[PDB]
DNA sequence: CGATGTATATATCTGACACGTGCCTGGAGACTAGGGAGTAATCCCCTTGGCGGTTAAAACGCGGGGGACAGCGCGTACGTGCGTTTAAGCGGTGCTAGAGCTGTCTACGACCAATTGAGCGGCCTCGGCACCGGGATTCTGAT
DNA sequence: ATCAGAATCCCGGTGCCGAGGCCGCTCAATTGGTCGTAGACAGCTCTAGCACCGCTTAAACGCACGTACGCGCTGTCCCCCGCGTTTTAACCGCCAAGGGGATTACTCCCTAGTCTCCAGGCACGTGTCAGATATATACATCG
C-alpha cells in the first residue's frame, strides 16, 4: 500500500535496482543474490566520493567553482592508490603534471 | 638581445605542461586518417568525433613515450634524446 | 602524402610536454613512422567494427573499441 | 532513444562533499565511464569466483574476495567497512 | 573426469610426423593452449554481439573475432580453413 | 533413424563439434549460439594445432630423437615471427631460452 | 634470516642463462629486495584464493591463477 | 700451472646454461623462504609439492627476463658489467 | 642593470549551466515453484616428521689485470630570432546519402526426449631413452 | 707459429620405467521435432556530413648564427674471475602416521517468474550569472 525504495532502506544514493538489473542483463552468472547490488553500489558511491572531494579541493586551489577534467587528472595522478587503480587510462583534456627530471634542472 | 640556449626551452615545457589545448592540427590529421583508411575500404565516411578521439590518444601515446625516451637519455648521461633511445625503450616496453 | 602534415613543430611540443629540453635532428622521421604504425593498428580494427555493423560511416565509439582491446582505455567520448 | 546514465547520483554525491561545487558535462561523461569500468572488472572477477568454484550464484562473499584482489589495500579495508555496514542495515530494516 | 583434447592433438600429430610420439609434459602445454584460444576468441565474439545489439553469436562473429585476435596472415589460413569447412558442411 | 556421423566427419575435422558446442552454450558468451560458430571455431583450433606441430617435429628431427619435449616447443613458437606475437607474454615450464649472445660481448 | 638462502652462485647461475657475462658485487642484495617484492605479491593472491575457497592448502592451481591474474600466464600445471 | 684468461669461462658457462633446462637454485632454501612470507598472510599454512615448482618456475623465469633487460640497458650504457642503476631503469621502463 | 615575462584588477556580455514541466516505462509489493547450496560423516593419501652418510656444493683466501669511470679536448649540431608566405580556421549557402525508426512475417535455433558408441581410467609391457664409460678431436694458450 | 695438454665431442654398452595397446564401460553427443521471435527485409524521413564560396591573420617555413654538448683518447687502481682446500648441509631413501582434501545423502530457504500502477527521471522549454574576453598594468625574473 506504500512504496520506499531500496536505496534509502540502504541509505545509499546510488541505485541498487538499476544495478541489479545490469548484472541479471550483462550473463555474468545465471542467478544473483540478492545482496549483491546494495554492496556494489556502496563500493562505487565510495570511489565516487573519493574522486570527488580530491577535485573539489583542487578546485578550490584554482579558487574555481566548477570542475573541469584537469582537476580529476590532479586528482587520480596525486594518490598513489588511485593511480595504482587507474594506470591504463587516459583521460581526455587531463594534461599532465609539472614533472621535470632533477638531472635537467640547473646547477 | 638573444636568450641562451634551453632557457626559452624551458619556458616552452613549463607552458605545455601547464596548457591543455590540443596540439596537433586537426585538417592534416583528418586528412591522413582518410589516406591510411581508404587502402583498406574506399568511399568510408567519418563521425567528426572519431578524428577527435584518434588524435587524443596518438598525443597521449607519444608524450609517453618520449618520457620513457628521456629516461633512456639520461642514463646514457646525455641530455640530448637519441634515436636508439626510442628504439631501446621500444624494444623494453616490449613493443619492438 | 599527407604525413608530411605531423609537422616538426607538432612533434616538438609533443615533446616538450614529455619533458625533452634537447632535440637530436633525426627523431623526427622515426617518430612519424612509430605514428604511422600505431594509427594503422588502430583504423583496422575501427573499420572491422564499422564493416561488421555494415555501416559506412566510422563511429567514434569504434575508436573507442579499437583502444580498448588494444589495452589503451579512452574516457570521455563514450561508456 | 532515451538513455540511461548516473547523472543524477553523481550529483548527489557532489551535494554531499561538496554543495557549493558544480561539475561539467564533459566531467559528468567521464564519471560515468569510470562508474561503467569498475563495474565491469568487479562484475568479471566475481564471475570467475563463482566459476572456479564451480558455484552457479554470486554472492557478497565474491564481490568482497573481487574488492580485495583489485584493490589498493588501503581502499580495500574501507570500501570492505562499508560494504558490510551498507549490507547490515539492509538486512535488518528489511 | 576431466574431459581433455589429448585424443585430438594425438590424432593431429600423427597427420604432420607419422613416425613422432609426445610426452605427457609437452601434450599438457597443448592441452592448456586450446583450452586459452577458446576463451579468447569466445570472448570478442561475444562483444560483438553485444555492441550490435544482436542477441547471437553467427559465423560472421567467428570470423570478425579472428581477424581481430589473430596476426594477418594466420588470419586468412584460418578464415579459408572455416570458409572452406562452413560450405562443405553446407554442402552435405 | 538414420545412422550417426559424427559432425565432425561432415565438416571434415577432428576437433570435437559437439564438446566445443557445448562449451560455448554452457560458457554464458551470449544467450543464442547458432551452427555456423562450432564447426568454424574447432576448424580453426585444428588448423593452429597442426601449425605448431609442424614445426616442433623439424626442432625434434634436428635433435635426432623420436620425441618432442618442451625445449622443442619452445624453439618452434619462438623462432616463427608470427607466433611470438601470439604467445609473447606466454611463458612455458621447462623451456628455456634461445641461444642469445650479444655481439660485442664476443672477442675480436 | 632465510633471505640468504638463496646464495650467490645461485644468482650468478641465473644472470649467466640470462646472458650476463660480469656482475658487480652489489647486485646480490638488490636482486634479493627484488624477488621479495615478487613473491609478496604472488604469495598475497594465492592466499586469498585459498580463503575464498575454505581451504588450508595451497595447491598449483591457486598460482596459475594468481599468474593469470598479474598476467604473466604458466603453460605446464594444468588449468 | 693453466689458467683461462679472465671470461674465457664466463662464456662458456652462457653457454652451458642457455642449452639446459633444470632449475638453478637450491629447492630447500627456497621453500624455508616460501613458508616464511607465506607466515605473514596467514599462520599454520601448508603448500602441495607441486606449488613450490611453479612458484620457482614463475621466479626463475621472471628474473632471467630481467636479467636479458638489464644487459640491454648495460650495453647501451656502453658497459659491460651490470649495476644497480640499469634494473632501476629496466623496471621503471616496464612500469613496475 | 636593463627590460620582457606572467599575474591581477575592472568591466562587458553571451551562452552553459541549473532549473522547471509533462509523462511514460521502469521499478516495487506481493505470491508462487523448486533446486543450489549448507550440512554431517567419512576415507584415505600425500604431506610433515625424523634419521644416516657421503659427497656436491658452498665457503673462505689468494693472485692480479682488465674493467669502470674520472678527466681534458674538440667541432659541430641544434636553439634562438627574424621576414615571407601560405593555408587552417571561420561564417555561411546548399544538398542529399544514409542513419535511425516503424511495420511485416517467417527462418531458425532453445529446449525435450530415446538412444548408443566415443572417450576416459586401468593394467600391462617392452623398448627408447637415460645412465653409464671409454677414446678421439678441438682449442686455448705458453713459449 | 705450434704443440702441451684441458674440455668437448663421439662412439659404444646396460637396463629400466615411461609411452602406448588393449580393455571395460558409461554419459555426453546424436536425431527427430515443435514453436516463439527477433531479425531480414520494405518503406519512410529527417539529421548531419560532404561540397563549395569569401574572409581572416596565426601559424609555418627558410635562413643566419653562436656556443654547449656528445664523442674520443687516456689512465689507474681495485675489485671481481679463475683457482685451491676445507667443511657443512643438501640430497637421497627409508620408515611413520594423521590432517584435511575430496565425496556423499539429506534438506531447505533462497531467487526467478509473474501481474501491477504509479512516480522517478528523462526529453523539452527557459533564463541568468560564471566565465572568457577584452583592457589595463604591476613587479618578478634573467644574462
Amino acid at each position: 500500500a506504500k512504496a520506499k525504495s531500496r536505496s534509502s532502506r540502504a541509505g545509499l544514493q546510488f541505485p541498487v535496482g538499476r544495478v541489479h538489473r545490469l548484472l541479471r542483463k550483462g550473463h555474468y552468472a545465471e542467478r544473483v543474490g540478492a545482496g549483491a547490488p546494495v554492496y556494489l553500489a556502496a563500493v562505487l558511491e565510495y570511489l565516487t566520493a573519493e574522486i570527488l572531494e580530491l577535485a573539489g579541493n583542487a578546485a578550490r586551489d584554482n579558487k574555481k567553482t566548477r570542475i573541469i577534467p584537469r582537476h580529476l587528472q590532479l586528482a587520480i595522478r596525486n594518490d598513489e592508490e588511485l593511480n595504482k587503480l587507474l594506470g591504463g587510462v587516459t583521460i581526455a583534456q587531463g594534461g599532465v603534471l609539472p614533472n621535470i627530471q632533477a638531472v635537467l634542472l640547473p646547477k | 638581445h638573444r636568450y641562451r640556449p634551453g632557457t626559452v626551452a624551458l619556458r616552452e615545457i613549463r607552458r605545455y605542461q601547464k596548457s591543455t589545448e590540443l596540439l596537433i592540427r586537426k585538417l592534416p590529421f583528418q586528412r591522413l586518417v582518410r589516406e591510411i583508411a581508404q587502402d583498406f575500404k574506399t568511399d568510408l565516411r567519418f563521425q567528426s568525433s572519431a578524428v577527435m578521439a584518434l588524435q587524443e590518444a596518438c598525443e597521449a601515446y607519444l608524450v609517453g613515450l618520449f618520457e620513457d625516451t628521456n629516461l633512456c637519455a639520461i642514463h646514457a648521461k646525455r641530455v640530448t634524446i637519441m634515436p636508439k633511445d626510442i628504439q631501446l625503450a621500444r624494444r623494453i616496453r616490449g613493443e619492438r | 602524402d599527407n604525413i608530411q602534415g605531423i609537422t616538426k613543430p607538432a612533434i616538438r611540443r609533443l615533446a616538450r610536454r614529455g619533458g625533452v629540453k634537447r632535440i637530436s635532428g633525426l627523431i623526427y622521421e622515426e617518430t612519424r613512422g612509430v605514428l604511422k604504425v600505431f594509427l594503422e593498428n588502430v583504423i583496422r580494427d575501427a573499420v572491422t567494427y564499422t564493416e561488421h555493423a555494415k555501416r559506412k560511416t566510422v563511429t567514434a565509439m569504434d575508436v573507442v573499441y579499437a583502444l580498448k582491446r588494444q589495452g589503451r582505455t579512452l574516457y570521455g567520448f563514450g561508456g | 532513444s532515451r538513455k540511461e546514465s548516473y547523472s543524477i547520483y553523481v550529483y548527489k554525491v557532489l551535494k554531499q562533499v561538496h554543495p557549493d561545487t558544480g561539475i561539467s558535462s564533459k566531467a559528468m561523461g567521464i564519471m560515468n565511464s569510470f562508474v561503467n569500468d569498475i563495474f565491469e572488472r568487479i562484475a568479471g572477477e566475481a564471475s570467475r569466483l563463482a566459476h572456479y568454484n564451480k558455484r552457479s550464484t554470486i554472492t557478497s562473499r565474491e564481490i568482497q574476495t573481487a574488492v580485495r584482489l583489485l584493490l589498493p589495500g588501503e581502499l580495500a579495508k574501507h570500501a570492505v567497512s562499508e560494504g558490510t555496514k551498507a549490507v547490515t542495515k539492509y538486512t535488518s530494516a528489511k
